[PDB]
């Protein structure tokens, strides 16, 4: 029984940068891959990135390659998503999920509730 | 041919190679090759409970002969010391008590020099001289 | 320059013996030991033993328990490896390999497949994997051939006598509990071509001297 | 015997980037001023090829993007700038003592972006069915990374013990994998049931996807 909680969402202008966090409790996650997904309104949930175990690599969707970076702090039981060069189409709720399969087949059994990232010029001066 | 090469019969100038051990009982040697280039080195090591006598490291000379002295791993239990097997030679007889004997032959075109048979004498010394398998050239 | 050429693939029953040959050329045969190394499929490399042609003296990996015997015939520059009391775990590709002066394996033979099994040599049955609405995405359709119940490896599969190569995926064989192999080959093609273009998979199984051609069409 | 342990067991590297593979020996391979450790490359269907001898020396003809270092018990193979032809399995090997032994092998593949599989399914042919057996085939096409899970369901009951699967090597054009899973049943059991499904899990899927047909 793992609890995941994302933080870091907010309103950023296009071209801006933002870092999301996902903290886990109830289990040490160092043995498990952690993935980021996102869902914009009226669209399907989309894969963003996966951080496998330290030393096993990080892998990205085409749509975010080059702009987003996933990393992990196993001592803090946390994973991060650094987001650069944001576009309005990156607006979505961003979710973290744990892959419960240590062999990395994508058995996403536990999810966070998500954090809203909105990329707009609307509340920026 | 130039130094460090030997011809085909009479007179292809092929490189000289020094002979490998047929065996090295109760020890190992490195690198373990079928023959050794001029300038190459072979290093000998003994297993537990054995004394390494002779040269632990030997180099192959331009005339196809090893320098130093034949290495052997000796447990010291014989009346005579383990006489070893000089490189290029094959030996028969594996008892080193008083009166026992060993026989040596060379291999391929190697020319045996020294005593082809040696007996363990009363004073603990092997009779004769150590056989040495010399290259036919040089 | 230096070439090591091995004898062909072998199939043996458990308890039998196999003798693999390795003909050397391009160097003075007595300058170097000949070594033998094996590799099970999807597995690592295991050293078997070596022989010095000057003396016909040998060294062996103790794990083989005297089952391996190495010999040479200097007159024809050939080394032999004989492995007796064969088990199914001895199924592997066997290589002769020759050291350089650094005691690294600088030269290797092409490998010899030895298959150890109670199965008898048998050609495959070939069944279509027909395109349908369940194998279509966009304007493309996947179709294939199931090549089932053959022994030993290998089979070769081609499409339209080798005239179709793009989009082909031929999977590794799996060994079934019957002791016979099975594999599939699939290709992706335009859905519009299914009514006009014929697709045939050509299966060649050299151990049984069998060739099968199967037309694959929509149901 | 000397046990050689390589790490990682596999790794994905982008073209142009550095790849490093490690080999740790349980006993020192150093003696007489040399480290008796060698590295080989192996591609499918071919013998290994010697790249690096005595830890750090390039064999003639090997490109100089390859290098080796280390001493004693700890050794590394580095490719300074990975090229497509460098995808292969790498092996370390010692020649310090007998028996010669090899590392278990490190598979080096080309990294690309994640791609979820396209899932297809094929009923058994009528020809096979006449012979008494039914093979149902699930195809996962062009996905990345390689790891995936396929589960068979028959009239919504999960199956076990009656399927086998096989995966291709990385595709030379798009660097993806494909996988087939085959469910094998008797004709009699095949004709007792209606719905045949494969459920697919993959790290690029937010939930498992199911492909099915009705007999
Ligand atoms: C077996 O052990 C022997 C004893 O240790 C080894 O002998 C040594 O071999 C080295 C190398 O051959 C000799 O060094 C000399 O090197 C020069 C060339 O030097 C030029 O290149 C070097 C870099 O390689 C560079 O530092 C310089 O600036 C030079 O421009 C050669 O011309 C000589 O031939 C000589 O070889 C040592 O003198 C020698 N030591 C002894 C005590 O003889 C032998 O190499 C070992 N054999 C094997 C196969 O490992
Ligand atoms: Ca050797
Ligand atoms: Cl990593
Ligand atoms: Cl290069």
């Amino acid at each position: 029984q793992v609890q995941l909680q994302e933080s870091g969402g907010g309103l950023v202008q296009p071209g801006g940068s933002l870092r999301l966090s996902c903290a886990a409790s109830g289990r040490t996650i160092s043995r498990y891959a952690m993935s980021w997904f996102r869902q914009a309104p009226g669209k399907e949930r989309e894969f963003v990135a996966v951080a496998r175990r330290s030393g096993d690599g990080a892998f990205y969707a085409d749509s975010v390659q080059g702009r987003f970076t996933v990393s992990r702090d196993d001592a803090k039981n946390t994973v991060y998503l650094q987001m650069n060069s944001l576009k309005p189409e990156d607006t979505a709720v961003y979710y973290c999920a744990i892959d419960s399969d240590t062999f990395y087949s994508g058995s996403y059994d536990y999810w966070g509730q998500g954090t809203q990232v909105t990329v707009s010029s609307e509340h920026h001066h | 041919c130039p130094q460090g090469l030997y011809p085909s019969p009479a007179s292809v100038c092929k490189p000289v190679r020094c002979p490998a051990p047929v065996s090295f009982e109760n020890g190992i040697y490195t690198p373990r090759l079928g023959s050794y280039p001029v300038g190459g080195n072979v290093s000998f090591e003994c297993e537990d409970g054995f004394i390494l006598r002779g040269s632990p490291v030997r180099q192959c000379r331009p005339n196809g002969m090893w320098d130093g002295e034949t290495a052997v791993c000796d447990n010291g239990a014989g009346h005579c010391p383990n006489p070893g097997i000089s490189l290029g030679a094959v030996r028969t007889g594996f008892r080193f008590g008083h009166g026992d004997k060993v026989r040596y032959r060379c291999s391929s075109n190697l020319v045996l020099t020294g005593s082809s048979e040696r007996e363990c004498q009363g004073n603990g010394v092997w009779s004769g001289t150590e056989p040495i398998c010399r290259q036919p050239y040089s | 320059e230096v070439q090591l050429v091995q004898s062909g693939a072998e199939v043996k029953k458990p308890g039998a013996s196999v003798k693999v040959s390795c003909k050397a050329s391009g160097y003075t045969f007595t300058d170097y030991n000949m070594d033998w190394v094996r590799q099970a499929t999807g597995q690592g490399l295991e050293w078997i033993g070596d022989i010095n042609p000057n003396y016909e003296s040998t060294g062996y990996n103790q794990k083989f328990k005297g089952r391996a015997t190495m010999t040479v015939d200097k007159s024809i520059s050939t080394a032999y490896m004989e492995l007796s009391s064969l088990r199914s775990e001895d199924t592997a590709v066997y290589y002769c390999a020759r050291e350089d002066d650094h005691d690294a394996f600088a030269y290797w033979g092409q490998g010899t497949l030895v298959t150890v099994s109670s199965a008898s040599t048998k050609g495959p049955s070939v069944f279509p994997l027909a395109p349908s609405s369940k194998s279509t995405s966009g304007g493309t359709a996947a179709l294939g051939c199931l090549v089932k119940d053959y022994f030993p490896e290998p089979v070769t599969v081609s499409w339209n006598s080798g005239a179709l190569t793009s989009g082909v995926h031929t999977f590794p064989a799996v060994l079934q509990s019957s002791g016979l192999y099975s594999l599939s080959s699939v290709v992706t093609v335009p859905s519009s071509s299914l009514g006009t273009q014929t697709y045939i998979c050509n299966v060649n199984h050299k151990p049984s001297n069998t060739k099968v051609d199967k037309k694959v069409e929509p149901k | 015997d000397n046990v050689l342990t390589q790490s990682p067991d596999s790794l994905a590297v982008s073209l142009g980037e550095r790849a490093t593979i490690s080999c740790r020996a349980s006993k020192s391979v150093r003696t007489s001023g040399y480290n008796y450790m060698h590295w080989y490359q192996q591609k499918p269907g071919q013998p290994p090829k010697l790249l690096i001898y005595l830890a750090s020396n390039l064999k003639s003809g090997v490109p100089d993007r390859f290098s080796g270092s280390g001493s004693g018990t700890d050794f590394t193979l580095t490719i300074s700038s990975l090229q497509a032809e460098d995808a292969a399995t790498y092996y370390c090997q010692h020649s310090r003592e007998l028996p010669y032994t090899f590392g278990q092998g490190t598979k080096l593949e080309i990294k690309r972006t994640v791609a979820a599989p396209s899932v297809f399914i094929f009923p058994p042919s009528d020809e096979q069915l006449k012979s008494g057996t039914a093979s149902v085939v699930c195809l996962l096409n062009n996905f990345y990374p390689r790891e995936a899970k396929v589960q068979w369901k028959v009239d919504n009951a999960l199956q076990s013990g009656n399927s086998q699967e096989s995966v291709t090597e990385q595709d030379s054009k798009d660097s993806t994998y494909s996988l087939s899973s085959t469910l094998t049943l008797s004709k009699a059991d095949y004709e007792k049931h209606k719905v045949y499904a494969c459920e697919v899990t993959h790290q690029g899927l937010s939930s498992p996807v199911t492909k099915s047909f009705n007999r």
